[PDB]
């Protein structure tokens, strides 16, 4: 059929005419394939043949089926594409299984030829015209333009999606306790109703699609539960993802552990704990599709975790819309958080796991707060809440960080939980200069058109010492004087320095670093009794700048 | 009758996405807005409009409002509702003893929309979980929050006002967005009085804080005036006049860094000498006054910079070109993004009373953080733009009290 409902009116893009694009001559069985297929659709009201006066054309051609022995009819909208003006977005979004509410039964139904089953713009079609070519292009052709939304074309996806959504807007509103969604050409319908009135609710549902032209599964073609979809698998009381299986293999390729990182990914979604650091260290640098990597020790025992988290069938369960989300956090290892979701200890709606550097430099402090921040954006997606949290992290650690650091923040309710490794302030800096601490004034330099550096240090007690360093830069001999103040100092040191990049650095108490120098000064860092750390203008003159300025 | 609006030359209407909200929101905005539709004030529309740009909901006392972003579209008509006609900016304003802020954009609903506009005011009502497509509407009339709705209505606006103006010559009435603001030097009994004989005029035509901008003051770079001076102490000295040497002509330092002489303890105490008493004095004289050389420039955007003092404590900047600070502050007294929050809107609120003009904010936190919270504290009808900034360090202390 042709639903009744009202087109959508479409015009092209502001400034340009409809295509005007040659048929290029086919073979006389693509020619053949054609004729009968629009044979078929004009009877069923899809095309119309049309006159001499429409100017517009788009190229068809013709294909055959799979391995059958039918054809297909294809079109090429590239030209009227370009020229078509842009829609809504069809919709971008996909529920997430552990957003959805439990159901006593669920069912999917097959809307039969969908597009060619809406109507077009009637003042649209016209810039639809194509034309079946005639033998070695000898003959005019016969012309065509369509009624309903062509296959390919821009606006079939959007004008199909609202023209459902309409015609279902009655149904929904007159079932509330109902629920549907719709994903392309596909329905599905969920009930908390037993498996006879849900029958009959499907079959009102189907009547009135049909009422609308559009045409569906009768009550024997309608799949059954569990279903797959977006690579989950559906049951009606619970969800997980579909089946993953990890290959054995003695040889691994680069395409081989993407994809292999790509299904434990995929699987972290509800499996917990679930790890990957090792296998993506592999994938590093630049090899390769086809290049064979061998797994290190650490990855080939990470694989080995996993293949075991994996050995065994997990399912996530649904959102319960009267109760309280819980999210809780561990530290896996290095820059790797894990978290699980759950409204009832400990059956998880979801997991999930974050593992991302901001900055060169960070704390588990900045890390943790921001797997908070992912997880709590998440929750409002899912299930438009924010989750009550439970952190390794004791609630002095984290308002020491939150106070005396300088950028703002703020998580939702949260409490803590005893779950090691606990993440905490590996070192304070002094918030005053000490009494009886040796002061280091230190300072680095390096000739850019050299790439050759000097780091140093004097000191209030007399202690000098100057180090040459190849190939650096100004920043990082900056941050070599810092180090040379720390190892050579006592255990209580003041340190004065003129480099404003260094304080940011060590001011914001990193805990790890992809700089070996940090992350040797955050070592250091650890080890002191007191530091304090003092700024000041360079070559304005100062007393003690001064002095080792002259040095390097 | 309708007057006729068209975007900058060449460029498309919005396309922004809209954001996820929470149960409550979306709620809220479905109550709104089906009421707004029944009136007319919104249509729903079909997928041949692909324009969109956000909503959400605030409440400002408790009674949910829609708010609607359109920071976008307004950057996309700019052209019109500023160089066409457009609404003057008084300099008086910022004088009065007494300016009050009137919420007036309940008076666009009353006006129709350009017909062939109205596609560009699209936006979308979100459901939770993407379960079900969001609902698409329209404007038919002059929207809240767009800066075409005052352009347009202006010429309503002056009329409306008229009366009131010719009889209290003094009161100054500015238009901004969907706010009247309204000042006098009148004792403040009788400023409020004057607020309510305005209301009453507006109240015949369909529109049912107090600020003192007289009472504004910068913040001065703070020069510590110590009992006793230590090294540290100096060399911070010297810092925080260093970085004020590039915004203040006059500023001098060299007596000072003769107290740094040599590699001294930082503890070590220092007497402080005849010339360097000196200084200290000259600078903070200096520092009392506002910028020698620093100008509002009417072409240029507005920046304005927040550090987190800690302990409640917020200080900002406004300007043009980095140091050339055309106004300092501060704002004072939980939760971090909160005050955030509030200080934007108070210091976009004294931008408005003293330019006419919103700042471009740099905001010390992180994107994520900001955007997942802002919306819960929001109490205005506008929105600034703004960006996210890691405030350097130093910065911070030589901007604090
Ligand atoms: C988004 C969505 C995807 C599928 C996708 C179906 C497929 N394939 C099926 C339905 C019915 C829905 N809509 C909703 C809305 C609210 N709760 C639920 N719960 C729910 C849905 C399916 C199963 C099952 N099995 C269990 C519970 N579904």
């Amino acid at each position: 059929p042709i639903s009744p409902i009202e087109t959508v009116p479409v015009k092209l893009k502001p400034g340009m005419d409809g295509p005007k694009v040659k048929q290029w001559p086919l073979t006389e069985e693509k020619i053949k394939a054609l004729v009968e297929i629009c044979t078929e659709m004009e009877k069923e009201g899809k095309i119309s043949k049309i006159g001499p006066e429409n100017p517009y054309n788009t190229p068809v051609f013709a294909i055959k089926k799979k391995d059958s022995t039918k054809w297909r009819k294809l079109v090429d909208f590239r030209e009227l594409n370009k020229r078509t003006q842009d829609f809504w977005e069809v919709q971008l979004g996909i529920p997430h299984p552990a957003g959805l509410k439990k159901k006593k039964s669920v069912t999917v139904l097959d809307v039969g030829d969908a597009y060619f089953s809406v109507p077009l713009d009637e003042d649209f079609r016209k810039y639809t015209a194509f034309t079946i070519p005639s033998i070695n292009n000898e003959t005019p052709g016969i012309r065509y333009q369509y009624n309903v939304l062509p296959q390919g074309w821009k606006g079939s996806p959007a004008i199909f999606q609202s023209s459902m959504t309409k015609i279902l807007e009655p149904f929904r509103k007159q079932n509330p306790d109902i629920v549907i969604y719709q994903y392309m050409d596909d329905l599905y319908v969920g009930s908390d109703l037993e498996i006879g009135q849900h029958r009959t609710k499907i079959e009102e549902l189907r009547q009135h699609l049909l009422r609308w032209g559009l045409t569906t599964p009768d009550k024997k073609h309608q799949k059954e539960p569990p279903f797959l979809w977006m690579g989950y698998e559906l049951h009606p009381d619970k969800w997980t993802v579909q089946p993953i299986v990890l290959p054995e293999k003695d040889s691994w390729t680069v395409n081989d552990i993407q994809k292999l990182v790509g299904k434990l990914n995929w699987a972290s979604q509800i499996y917990p704990g679930i790890k990957v650091r090792q296998l993506c260290k592999l994938l590093r640098g630049t090899k390769a599709l086809t290049e064979v990597i061998p797994l290190t020790e650490e990855a080939e025992l990470e694989l080995a975790e996993n293949r075991e988290i994996l050995k065994e069938p997990v399912h996530g369960v649904y959102y319960d819309p009267s109760k309280d989300l819980i999210a809780e956090i561990q530290k896996q290892g290095q820059g790797q958080w894990t978290y699980q979701i759950y409204q009832e200890p400990f059956k998880n709606l979801k997991t999930g796991k974050y593992a991302r550097m901001r900055g060169a430099h960070t704390n588990d402090v900045k890390q943790l707060t921001e797997a908070v921040q992912k997880i709590t954006t998440e929750s409002i997606v899912i299930w438009g809440k924010t989750p009550k949290f439970k952190l390794p992290i004791q609630k002095e650690t984290w308002e020491t960080w939150w106070t005396e650091y300088w950028q703002a923040t703020w998580i939702p309710e949260w409490e803590f939980v005893n779950t090691p490794p606990l993440v905490k302030l590996w070192y304070q800096l002094e918030k005053e200069p000490i009494v009886g601490a040796e002061t280091f004034y230190v300072d680095g330099a390096a000739n850019r058109e050299t790439k050759l550096g000097k780091a140093g240090y004097v000191t209030n007690r007399g202690r000098q010492k100057v180090v040459t360093l190849t190939d650096t830069t100004n920043q990082k001999t900056e941050l070599q004087a810092i180090y040379l103040a720390l190892q050579d100092s006592g255990l209580e040191v003041n340190i004065v320095t003129d480099s404003q990049y260094a304080l940011g650095i060590i001011q914001a108490q990193p805990d790890q670093s992809e700089s070996e120098l940090v992350n040797q000064i955050i070592e250091q860092l650890i080890k002191k009794e007191k530091v304090y750390l003092a700024w000041v203008p360079a070559h304005k003159g100062i007393g003690g700048n001064e002095q080792v300025d002259k040095l390097v | 009758e309708t007057v006729p609006v068209k975007l900058k030359p060449g460029m498309d209407g919005p396309k922004v996405k809209q954001w996820p909200l929470t149960e409550e929101k979306i709620k809220a905005l479905v109550e709104i807005c089906t009421e707004m539709e029944k009136e007319g004030k919104i249509s729903k529309i079909g997928p041949e409009n692909p324009y969109n740009t956000p909503v959400f909901a605030i409440k400002k006392s408790t009674k949910w409002r829609k708010l609607v972003d359109f920071r976008e579209l307004n950057k996309r008509t700019q052209d019109f509702w500023e160089v066409q006609l457009g609404i003057p900016h008084p300099a008086g304003l910022k004088k009065k003893k007494s300016v009050t802020v009137l919420d007036v954009g309940d008076a666009y609903f009353s006006v129709p929309l350009d017909e062939d506009f109205r596609k560009y005011t699209a936006f979308t009502i979100p459901s939770i979980n993407n379960e079900t497509p969001g609902i698409r509407y329209q404007y038919n009339v002059l929207p809240q929050g767009w800066k075409g709705s005052p352009a347009i209505f202006q010429s309503s606006m002056t009329k409306i006002l008229e009366p009131f103006r010719k009889q209290n010559p003094d009161i100054v009435i500015y238009q901004y967005m969907d706010d009247l603001y309204v000042g006098s030097d009148l004792e403040i009994g009788q400023h409020r009085t004057k607020i309510e004989e305005l209301r009453q005029h507006l109240l015949r035509w369909g529109l049912t804080y107090e600020l003192h901008p007289d009472k504004w003051t910068v913040q001065p770079i703070v020069l510590p005036e110590k009992d006793s001076w230590t090294v540290n102490d100096i060399q911070k000295l010297v810092g925080k006049l260093n970085w004020a040497s590039q915004i203040y002509p006059g500023i001098k330092v060299r007596q000072l860094c003769k107290l740094l002489r040599g590699t001294k303890a930082l503890t070590e105490v220092i007497p402080l000498t005849e010339e360097a008493e000196l200084e200290l004095a000259e600078n903070r004289e200096i520092l009392k006054e506002p910028v020698h050389g620093v100008y509002y420039d009417p072409s240029k955007d507005l920046i304005a910079e927040i550090q987190k003092q800690g302990q409640g404590q917020w200080t900002y900047q406004i300007y043009q070109e980095p140091f050339k600070n055309l106004k300092t502050g501060k704002y004072a007294r939980t939760n971090d993004v909160k005050q955030l929050t509030e200080a934007v809107q108070k210091i976009t609120t004294e931008s408005i009373v003293i330019w006419g003009k919103t700042p471009k904010f740099k905001l010390p936190i992180q994107k994520e953080t900001w955007e997942t919270w802002w919306t819960e504290y929001w109490q205005a009808t506008w929105i600034p733009e703004w960006e996210f900034v890691n405030t350097p360090p130093l910065v911070k202390l030589w901007y604090q009290l």
